């Protein structure tokens, strides 16, 4: 949650979260599992907390 | 005894977003009871639990009312 | 007591592309202590080491904090 694009609520959600976030813990820990889950679907894993 | 190492979360988000309708919902802690480092984690997990919160806020509207007979009629 | 061949490399690349930097940054050599058929080899291993510490520099200048945080304003 302390990445760039699921903070700002108002990036929309059906983009690439890859290009938009930072290099964060998340970057390096998508780039080896290589998947593109969408901004918002991120939202709710945030959410659980 | 001790915890996890942190991790890097680099730079400032609240120093970069200025268009966040939770930034007034932030600065209600204080700074000097406690040394930099430990504030500096803490607005950290106070703004991460906003986002939390805010994001289970648009979540818990939308999905409650995702179909509505309002926007159908017309 | 010796070595390995040399490669060919056919092409001098300083008399065709004219506009890459660090041209300042290639007579600070010696002349008088060896013959130019050892100093032809004391400069094409100093021209690769040099591009080698410039591309080496754009590789962390690329990979050092790689997205930009700044760039959320546009």
């Amino acid at each position: 949650a302390y990445n760039g694009p699921a903070f700002s609520h108002h990036f929309t959600r059906d983009e690439d979260i890859l290009d938009n976030l930072e290099n964060g813990t998340l970057r390096d820990l998508l780039e080896i599992s290589d998947l593109r889950p969408t901004v918002g679907m991120i939202r709710d894993l945030s959410a659980s907390f | 005894a001790r915890r996890l190492p942190k991790p890097t979360l680099q730079g400032r988000l609240e120093a970069d977003f200025p268009d966040s309708p939770l930034l007034p919902k932030f600065q209600e802690l204080n700074q000097n009871n406690l040394p930099n480092d430990v504030f500096r984690e803490a607005q950290r997990s106070y703004l991460v639990f906003l986002t939390s919160q805010f994001c289970y806020e648009e979540y818990v509207q939308r999905t409650f009312g995702v179909p509505r007979r309002q926007r159908a009629i017309d």
